[PDB]
Order: structure tokens, then C-alpha cells, then sequence
DNA sequence: ATGCACAGGATGTATATATCTGACACGTGCCTGGAGACTAGGGAGTAATCCCCTTGGCGGTTAAAACG
DNA sequence: GTTTTAACCGCCAAGGGGATTACTCCCTAGTCTCCAGGCACGTGTCAGATATATACATCCTGTGCAT
């Protein structure tokens, strides 16, 4: 139940590395998974509200992208 | 007589058609000028062409001869207009531009 | 009667040429040897203008300031109280 | 004599930044990011079906947000004279962003 | 169904610029989805135009102004300037 | 000629909750801008709403979630109860 | 109209950052100001008279100005609506 | 027989405690209606203004000056300083994204 | 014994070449959405009016800017 | 703390253009008929992936020179 912890710190270092950063402290790695829960649960509660305004029960990629548009974050290639 | 579209009636590679349809369907405004779809195909023609032609540049210098969204990435964060315009815009599978700080450099 | 041909600066050259950080020292004592017979004292001066570049000679900010009547102008003119 | 050989401290993060900064592909799991977006997806409603599709964009967004991030990051420790990132750096980078 | 997109259009425009060039089919979606994105921006920015100046038409003016709000400089000078010349010429013809 | 604007209705809400409370022109004017923009939200988000879902009109479902979409928390409950109130009130009578 | 960007005087930047909650001043600080402030101002009349013109007009409105700020994503409340 | 000078800073404070509770423009309007102007110019000539308008323009950055004041004394107090310095703005603006 | 300057083994990275594949490009039927033709009536362009609002100037005070 | 200036206020005046109104007209929405451009679909290559086997380029510590 605890997916935060499926963010492990070899992906949280990783995702640094591509963000150009050379030394970590050991206490970024739960600020990180704090942060990223935050953002997903402002995208997810969008894309749930579109969801289930459609009527529908699977959420769809378009939902999402919808939901980061209206964010002020234009996301390219799913449609 | 022979239908012919409108796009070769202006040297266009954009359907004026579709453009104007899209245009009357997107409850923009009552009435449509006639003379807008040509406009709007024309602009979008132009800065398709520019990207193209930014993309196509590095997919070369890749030494690739198809372009991917990574030479798409490229070629947007590159140019300083192109990447102005799509500042808030996030591309699948870019990648960023290779950057490193100078102070992290070893010295 | 242009040199049409890589031109540096005296400093530029000096530094692109005989840039011998290790050795440095040793043509300065070399220098320094050479003018013992005669001028040891002004052996580094000798040797150290050949390391800087051409310059417009200027007084060194002491002759002026004892005559309070003077100032430098814009382009290092000489400027006094009838100006205007 | 005989000694085994290991590069310096940030001689690998270099190395690293580099092979990070040239390749595009994702960076996290895909199990355990789809298992955390399922999970989250519960206190808004249950029993949610997920096109695979949007569980991919979720991916792609939330990582391009987060390097973003930790880019300013980056340079917040910089101005600090400092080469390593401590959470107040998130913070003040977040604050600035107007997240906070 | 069946669902229309720009594909063509930009793979012609593709072959103009680069007559040799091959794409992917990620990069051509995430064309469609650029070229869909600029003109709802256009389309929205010319219809509040039309609507802040009472007017029920929107005409190739609207659309050479919100070009010019829109886009940076030499982007936006270059636009009107195919604009200008696409209009003058489907007109001619 | 005549312009319209919010003001006696503000006016009118003022005295119901502060009775005993006046107000500027200039806080007026800033309520009336405030209201104007509020209704454009909506009133854009909802437009979306119904494009995205190939419909026809705007009723009173996709008010709701544009005001969900567009609310935060507490705000957003609280509207959509009151919203869904006078719904009830104004079919009921 | 030549050299107005130093009609900003000093302690009206100072006032600006005093608001700002700002205690000590560097002294480079104020042709920065200036550079940031003049670029803003003509990003933000550039809009305004492209929005003038379309209208085929001759003054600029301050709701033209409101136009241009909300297209900017600085949204002023007060001056019209 | 004494100065009675005020140490430095607490002056500072007081005029800080002073300006965030008004509301009123800090800026002398002749100079900003004259630069604006100035400005314009570069745009289209003769242009006329209505004085709402050059309000406007008074107030919206004014109070982006003060936005972008707050973010940078932020940022020169994470580098543990007192003092304001441009690569603190720089670095602020940047962040925005106006960079 | 200290700062510089090479030699060299370790190491991870870039090149060269061979193979295989599925992803892109191309060929085809069809059909529906665009093109051609015609109308009317209303949105838009045009002309005349005015008066308000924008600009501009001049004199006096002083608060605010400048300066050390 | 001391000195200077121009922002500001008031008061006035002239006129430009933005709003207003009436008239006209041609342009676009609406309608019908017709046909081919684009799209769904099916095949066939070859660009690039993939694997392996070599040149490089650095990293880094151990040499000397000598100050
Ligand atoms: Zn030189």
C-alpha cells in the first residue's frame, strides 16, 4: 500500500542526473515523493472529474490530457 | 467546370476546406470571412514548414533519416522563437538539451 | 603597408610564445645574469617590458593631485579652472 | 601493493549527467508508478478503470515536472555557493514557482 | 469510423523542405497535436477579437492580429507576410 | 447610452450579510470585474465541456463541473450544494 | 521623449522595495529595475496598441490595457471590467 | 550634545512597516506617463491616451515590481544575505520562466 | 620535501560491420465532404455631427529628489 | 543634514476623433447537386535496432625535476 516507497532512490537520482544535479542529501528523496504525490493527486482529481462528467468508468489518455491542459501543462503526442 | 480547391487556388498545401469548416463548427463567431480560412491554412503551413525544416536539420546531424520527437525536442529548445512560443508545452519522449552547470565541472 | 598575417599583442604574443610557466624563471635569471656585468638593477625592468603591450603615457595620479587647479578631461586632456 | 581502482567523488555524476542528459526514454517503473496512480485514484472514486495510454501521459508529465524541478533546484543550491540540494531548496524553488 | 488528420498535409510539406526525410509516427502525432493547439489558439484569440469589437464576422484581419499577439517577432512578421500573400493570390486567381 | 453591471445585486447581497456596511465605487467596480471574470470561466470551461463531449447545449450538469473544475475544496462543495439548491427551488416552483 | 527611464529615481525603487519587504539595497540594483521595469512596459504596450489598432483607433484605452494584461496572464481588477 | 542617530536598519524597518500598509502609487506619475509615452512611441506616433489607461499601467507594474521584490529579498535570504543583489532578481526571474 | 610535468594501466565510450525485423511508405477502393451554382437579407462600410475628452501651457508651492 | 527641482495643482483653452445616426449594398449563410481527396485497408521493403569486436579518450596514480 506504500507506492510512495515504490519511488525508489536509484529513480529519484536518476531523474536528478537528467535535471543536471550532481550531489543529493539524503533527506531530498521523501520531499521528492511528497511533491509528485501533490502533483498527481491535482492532475488525477481533473481527470477523474472529466471521467465520470462523460459518464464513463475507464479513465481515457485524452482525460488526462485535458486535465494537464487546463493546468497551464500542454502535453504533445497522445492526441 | 472541374471542381478545383481552394488551397491551389492560393498556393496552399493546407486544406482551406477543412480549415473553413472547422472555423464555422468551432462557435467562434456567427459568420466567417471568407478570405480567413486561406489566412489561417497559410500561417500554419509557414510554421510547419519552419519546424520541419528545423527537425529535418537534426535528424541529419543525427545522421538519421527520420525524424523523431527527440529531433522535434531539439530543434523547439533550439530555436529561441520556437521555444518561446512552446514554453508551457511538454513533448513525449524529448528528452532535454544536454546542459551541465560550469561549476560542477571539474576543476 | 599592412603585415597582411596573424598579428598579436605584446602581451598577447608574449603570452602565446614563450608561455613557459615552469621556465619562466629561468629566462628571468638568465636576464638577470646577462645584465649583472653592467645593470643588475634594472635586469627585471628590462626583461619585463618586453611583457607588456604599447601604451599612451599618462602621469601616475601624484603629479596632478599637488596642484588642485587640475583635472584630466575626457580623453586624458589637460583641463583647469577656465573650462566653462 | 595491490590497491583496486575507484574513480573520485563526482567523477560518476558527471558520467552520469551526461548519459541522462542525451537519452529520452523513462526513467521510473512502471509497475510501482501504475500501482501509486491506482492507489491515488481511490479517494476521488473506486473501481476506476485506466486506459493504458493515460497511464503513460501520467508518467511522462509527472517526470518532465519533476526534472523540471529539480532543475531550479539545481540552480537554487548554486546561488547558495553549494553543490548539494537540501529540501529547502525544493521549497524556496516551489515557493518561487508559485506552487506554495 | 474513420478520423481526419493533418498527416498528409505535413508530410507533403515534409517532403518540400526535406524531399528525402522519413518521420515517425510519434512525430507526426505530436504534429497533429501541435497543429490543433496553434489553431485553437488563433481561433479563440480571433473570436474574442471579433466579439471586443461587436462585430458578428470574423474576417482575415481578426486572424493578421491575433497572429501578431501571438507570435514573437520575426515569427509573426514572416506569418503575415505568407498570409498577405495567400490572400492576395487566391483573390488574383 | 446605458451600461449594465452587477452593482445593485452586490448592493443587495452587501445588505444581507453586512446590513450595516457601505462600500466605494471603486470596491463596486472591483466586485463587478470579479463577477465578469468568474462568469467567463465558467462559462469558457463549460463550452469545453460540451465540445468535448459532442453536445449541444449547456445545462446545468456541466455548470456543475465546471465549477468543480474550476473551485477549489471547500469553495467547490459549498457552491455545488447551493447550486443544486436553487435548481430543486426553481423546478419545485 | 528621450531619457525618462531615469525619471525612476532612486528612492521611488527603494519605496518599491520597502513594500517588497526588502531591508538592504544594493546600489546596482536600480538600472536592473529599470531594465526589468522598461521590459515589461513594452511587452505590455506592444499588446495594447496592436489591440488599438484593430479597433482603428487613435487613443488607447485603458481597457485595451486590461485586454493586454489578462492576455498575459496578469489579470487587473478595477479599471473597467 | 549628540546626533541621536537611529542604528542602521531600524529605520528601514519602520519605512517597510510604513509602505506595506498603504496603498497608494510610489512612482511620481509625470515621469511614468512620459516614459510610457516614450515608449509608445517606438509603436505607432500621435498616439492619445485616456489617463485610465496610464493608470493602469501605473498599477499593474507596480505591483509586479513588488511581486518580483518579495521573490528576491526570498532569494537573498536563501544565500543566508541581507543585502538584495541583481543575480538574486536574475535568478528569480529566471524561475518564473520570464528567462 | 614540495608543485608541476609525463607514462601508463584501467576503464567506459565511440566506431565498424553484419543481420533481422517491423515500422514506415506506397498502392487501391470508396464515399462523403468539399466544390460549383444561386439567392437574400442583413452585417458591414460610408457619410455627416458633435462634443466631449485629450492635449497643451503657464504660474505658484513645495514635497521630494539630489548631494555630501 | 543641506540644497535644488520639477511634480503637482489650478486654471484655462483649442480641437480631434470617437461616438452616433441614416443609408446602402454585396457577401455569406443557406440550399441543392455532383464528384474525387482522403482515409481505411493491405504489401513490401530497408532504417534502424541489435549484437559483437576494435580504436580511441579520459581518470588516475606512480615516475622525475628541483626548489
Ligand atoms: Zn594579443
Amino acid at each position: 500500500r506504500d507506492n510512495i516507497q515504490g519511488i525508489t532512490k536509484p529513480a529519484i537520482r536518476r531523474l536528478a542526473r537528467r535535471g543536471g544535479v550532481k550531489r543529493i542529501s539524503g533527506l531530498i528523496y521523501e520531499e521528492t515523493r511528497g511533491v509528485l504525490k501533490v502533483f498527481l493527486e491535482n492532475v488525477i482529481r481533473d481527470a477523474v472529474t472529466y471521467t465520470e462528467h462523460a459518464k464513463r468508468k475507464t479513465v481515457t489518455a485524452m482525460d488526462v490530457v485535458y486535465a494537464l491542459k487546463r493546468q497551464g501543462r500542454t502535453l504533445y503526442g497522445f492526441g | 467546370a472541374k471542381a478545383k480547391t481552394r488551397s491551389s487556388r492560393a498556393g496552399l498545401q493546407f486544406p482551406v476546406g477543412r480549415v473553413h469548416r472547422l472555423l464555422r463548427k468551432g462557435n467562434y463567431a456567427e459568420r466567417v470571412g471568407a478570405g480567413a480560412p486561406v489566412y489561417l491554412a497559410a500561417v500554419l503551413e509557414y510554421l510547419t514548414a519552419e519546424i520541419l525544416e528545423l527537425a529535418g536539420n537534426a535528424a541529419r546531424d543525427n545522421k538519421k533519416t527520420r525524424i523523431i520527437p527527440r529531433h522535434l525536442q531539439l530543434a523547439v529548445r533550439n530555436d529561441e522563437e520556437l521555444n518561446k512560443l512552446l514554453g508551457r508545452v511538454t513533448i513525449a519522449q524529448g528528452g532535454v538539451l544536454p546542459n551541465i552547470q560550469s561549476v560542477l565541472l571539474p576543476k | 603597408n599592412l603585415p597582411k598575417g596573424d598579428w598579436h599583442c605584446n602581451e598577447c604574443k608574449f603570452k602565446i610564445f614563450i608561455n613557459n610557466s615552469m621556465a619562466t624563471l629561468k629566462k628571468i635569471e638568465s636576464n638577470f645574469i646577462k645584465q649583472n656585468n653592467n645593470v643588475k638593477i634594472f635586469a627585471k625592468l628590462l626583461f619585463n617590458i618586453d611583457s607588456h603591450n604599447p601604451k599612451q603615457f599618462q602621469l601616475p595620479n601624484y603629479i596632478k593631485e599637488t596642484f588642485p587647479a587640475v583635472k584630466t578631461g575626457s580623453r586624458g586632456q589637460y583641463s583647469d579652472e577656465n573650462d566653462k | 601493493v595491490k590497491k583496486p581502482h575507484r574513480y573520485r567523488p563526482g567523477t560518476v555524476a558527471l558520467r552520469e549527467i551526461r548519459r541522462y542528459q542525451k537519452s529520452t526514454e523513462l526513467l521510473i517503473r512502471k509497475l510501482p508508478f501504475q500501482r501509486l496512480v491506482r492507489e491515488i485514484a481511490q479517494d476521488f472514486k473506486t473501481d476506476l478503470r485506466f486506459q493504458s495510454s493515460a497511464v503513460m501521459a501520467l508518467q511522462e508529465a509527472s517526470e518532465a515536472y519533476l526534472v523540471a524541478l529539480f532543475e531550479d533546484t539545481n540552480l537554487c543550491a548554486i546561488h547558495a555557493k553549494r553543490v548539494t540540494i537540501m529540501p529547502k531548496d525544493i521549497q524556496l524553488a516551489r515557493r518561487i514557482r508559485g506552487e506554495r | 469510423t474513420r478520423k481526419e488528420s493533418y498527416a498528409i498535409y505535413v508530410y507533403k510539406v515534409l517532403k518540400q523542405v526535406h524531399p528525402d526525410t522519413g518521420i515517425s509516427s510519434k512525430a507526426m502525432s505530436i504534429m497533429n497535436s501541435f497543429v490543433n493547439d496553434v489553431f485553437e489558439r488563433i481561433a479563440g484569440e480571433a473570436s474574442r477579437l471579433a466579439h471586443y469589437n461587436k462585430r458578428s464576422t470574423i474576417t482575415s484581419r481578426e486572424i493578421q492580429t491575433a497572429v501578431r499577439l501571438l507570435l514573437p517577432g520575426e515569427l509573426a512578421k514572416h506569418a503575415v507576410s505568407e498570409g498577405t500573400k495567400a490572400v492576395t493570390k487566391y483573390t488574383s486567381a
